[PDB]
């Protein structure tokens, strides 16, 4: 019913390894260098054709985020266990559990935000003064819409992206309707 | 008897006691060692508006004593006042030498002015102008 | 260049002045150190860089370089680099520097 | 050096006005040292008057 | 936020820069205090108004007022949202309304004046430039 | 303390080899070398402080990068250098620095 598919900016899931590791020996073994260790306990690495970041704790406890597509991420994971036994040490690819999934997309045409924040007012949210979007938080499924004046609609709060669509349905019409113009 | 009180005594009651000095060099030993912070605020001129009233989300207008007295309001002018690092250093040894502004013209305060004074509209008024603004010669 | 010339000129009376006092209280001669001048001489002529007064892991003619910076940054993709104080081998050529900048960007 | 001043001058300015209207001579602290007819109503039934 | 929202619904719309003059918040707590402000009295349960303390600020009389008046909900019946927090541009009202008249209150000055930028001033300029059509009442 | 980064350099390529020529003769000791080499570390940084001046930039596109401390694993292939007059083609350039700032 909406006739556009939203687009996804990032999929952030959290892929475990169940292996303790040692990130000052990966910094020695390392090819690499952009890192303060004391600015965080878990080391960062964005490897070159996916463009996918790795927040490694030290005992393999780590979530993905930079990706696209899971199994873009999957294979990403694959990758830095791959690397981390080419250094020496053990780690076994283990759950990929998605958090979190960020997508972005537009719908090009005026709106009533002022209509939307009023009428919509159990989980819209709106101020013109410090930001140009309204904060939307339907609760059924528990997933967080925000929504320009340009049509930027930015989407996160969705473990999946059948229901990140699905929040994109649930909103079409209610955006539809309260245009401007 | 207010035209002195406006004119003069008002002025000197402000440069009797202008000065306010908190200048610190170290108030304990070191510090290492240090240098003498002169926090000084002292007051000069002094300046007198005419009757002058605003009101919520309004402009400030220039009263006028009928409308004053229409609206309950208090006839009186604003006062707003001028306000005035550099230092001298000392450890133990010698001494003798441990000796700010950052803006100007600031608010203080409004007076209720007595009408016919210097600064009321009133005192300039002709006839023919006292009878267009609205109250007996 | 005559800039490059004249650094390496001030760097080799920099370093000669520089081990006179350490080979003498060393105690050995001035003919020694003047081996080590020609030797200096030669290895330079033949490097003959600059025309002179006389898979995921790690892996000369390669263009070596070295220096100090200010401050790096990227967009996303592009690293920007701010250089200072140093010296780059390129080509068979060096030169020198107070300051460069380094423009490129990664894919 | 800012925020204070306007405060300060609510202060001076609500002691005038409180001491005009009233008549009380003294800030608003319960009258100590005042005297109570100071600033009495004017008169206005005849030009005498 | 308590002062403000009290402010607010008593119909006195104060600017976020002069509440953060008196009271530096950082302008992100604030922001975050206002939002659950905001949640709490709808669990219990005005841009126009800006404009005569600006021009209480430059000293000027009611017909630019109503001039700005006209002007703020007319750009705002239209089009062009145009500026990211628009009382900038209701601000430009006020600018070109004065320079519909004659009287020198030159934006090097009001920029400094009202805490805002000159460039701002001169994009409002250009974009009420190709938009003269149908601003002014008599 | 100052990084002895300046070995890489044809001057320092140079250098380490005629004092090891001189350590293979057995005339210095190792104490002593390591002193000098710190001597040269120190008089090579003030004079690259002070007797260059001009500016020379390169131009061209990373194939490496990463993050880790600060030993800069850079390369730049196909650049391009020029100074102040002098255009010169590069096919592939190694960057490495580490921190200019003195860390205590």
């Amino acid at each position: 019913t909406s006739g556009i598919v939203p687009t996804l900016q990032n999929i952030v899931a959290t892929v475990t390894l169940g292996c303790r590791l040692d990130l000052k020996t990966v910094a020695l073994h390392a090819r690499n260098a952009e890192y303060n260790p004391k600015r965080f306990a878990a080391v960062i690495m964005r490897i070159r054709e996916p463009k996918t970041t790795a927040l490694i704790f030290a005992s393999g406890k780590m979530v993905v985020t930079g990706a696209k597509s899971e199994d873009d991420s999957k294979l990403a994971s694959r990758k830095y266990a791959r690397i981390i036994q080419k250094i020496g040490f053990a780690a076994k690819f283990t759950d990929f559990k998605i958090q979190n999934i960020v997508g972005s997309c537009d719908v090009k045409f005026p709106i009533r935000l002022e209509g939307l924040a009023f009428s919509h007012g159990t989980f819209s949210s709106y101020e013109p003064e410090l930001f140009p979007g309204l904060i939307y938080r339907m609760v059924k499924p528990k997933i967080v819409l925000l929504i320009f004046v340009s049509g930027k609609i930015v989407l996160t709060g969705a473990k999946q992206r059948e229901e990140i669509y699905q929040a994109f349905e649930a909103i079409y019409p209610v955006l539809s309707e309260f245009r401007k113009m | 008897s207010f035209n002195q009180f406006v004119d003069y005594t008002l002025q000197d009651i402000i440069c009797e006691d202008s000065t306010l000095i908190l200048e610190q060099l170290a108030q304990h030993t070191t510090e290492s060692d240090n240098i003498s912070r002169k926090y000084e605020i002292s007051f000069g001129k002094i300046y007198v508006t005419k009757p002058m009233v605003n009101e919520s989300d309004g402009v400030t207008h220039a009263l006028y004593p009928q409308e004053a007295r229409l609206r309950n309001l208090t006839y009186s002018s604003g006062l707003f006042v001028d306000v005035k690092t550099y230092e001298a250093i000392d450890v133990p040894g010698r001494e003798l030498k441990y000796e700010d502004s950052e803006s100007g013209k600031v608010f203080i305060g409004r007076l209720p002015i007595m009408l016919r004074s210097k600064n009321c509209y009133l005192s300039e008024a002709t006839e023919s102008d006292l009878y267009k603004l609205k109250e007996c010669p | 260049n005559a800039e490059a010339s004249r650094v390496y000129e001030i760097i080799v009376e920099s370093v000669v002045n520089e081990v006179r006092e350490d080979f003498e209280n060393a105690g050995i001669d001035e003919q020694t150190l003047q081996d080590l001048k020609n030797i200096w001489q030669k290895k330079l002529t033949e490097t003959k860089v600059t025309t002179f007064s006389w898979d995921y892991l790690i892996s000369p003619d390669e263009n070596l370089m070295l220096c100090l910076y200010d401050k790096v940054t990227r967009t996303k993709a592009r690293w920007k680099c701010s250089l200072k104080d140093g010296v780059v081998t390129i080509n068979r050529n060096d030169y020198t520097f107070q300051k460069a900048q380094v423009e490129a960007e990664w894919v | 050096f800012n925020m204070k001043l306007a405060i300060n001058a609510k202060t001076i300015t609500s002691g005038l006005k409180y001491a005009l209207a009233t008549g009380n001579w003294g800030e608003q602290k319960k009258a100590m040292s005042s005297r109570a007819g100071v600033s009495q109503v004017l008169n206005r039934y005849t030009y005498s008057s | 936020a308590s002062i403000l929202i009290g402010c607010r619904r008593a119909e006195v719309a104060r600017t976020f820069k002069e509440i953060q003059s008196l009271i530096h918040v950082k302008t992100k707590e604030f922001g975050k205090t206002l939002n659950i402000m905001k949640n709490i009295l709808r669990g219990k349960s005005q841009n126009l108004t800006y404009i005569p303390r600006f021009c209480s600020h430059l000293g000027l009389p009611m017909q630019v007022t109503t001039s700005a008046e006209y002007t703020a909900k007319k750009c705002k019946e239209i089009k062009e949202i145009a500026g990211k927090s628009p009382i900038t541009i209701a601000v430009v009202s006020i600018y070109l309304n004065i320079l519909l008249f004659q009287i020198p209150i030159t934006a090097a000055k009001v920029g400094q004046t009202l805490q805002v930028t000159e460039g701002t001033i001169k994009s409002g300029y250009k974009i009420l430039y190709e938009h003269r059509d149908k601003l002014v009442d008599p | 303390g100052y990084y002895e980064l300046y070995r890489r350099s044809t001057i320092g390529n140079s250098l380490v080899d005629a004092l090891d020529t001189l350590i293979s003769d057995g005339r210095i000791e190792a104490s002593l070398a390591m002193r000098v080499l710190e001597t040269f570390d120190k008089v090579v940084a003030e004079t690259l402080k002070d007797n260059t001046q001009s500016k020379l930039t390169v131009k061209g596109n990373l194939d490496t990068y990463g993050f880790c401390d600060d030993v800069w694993t850079f390369i730049v292939k196909n650049c391009q250098v020029t100074v102040e007059q002098s255009v010169i083609s590069v096919d592939k350039l190694r960057i490495v620095a580490c921190n200019s700032k003195k860390s205590e």
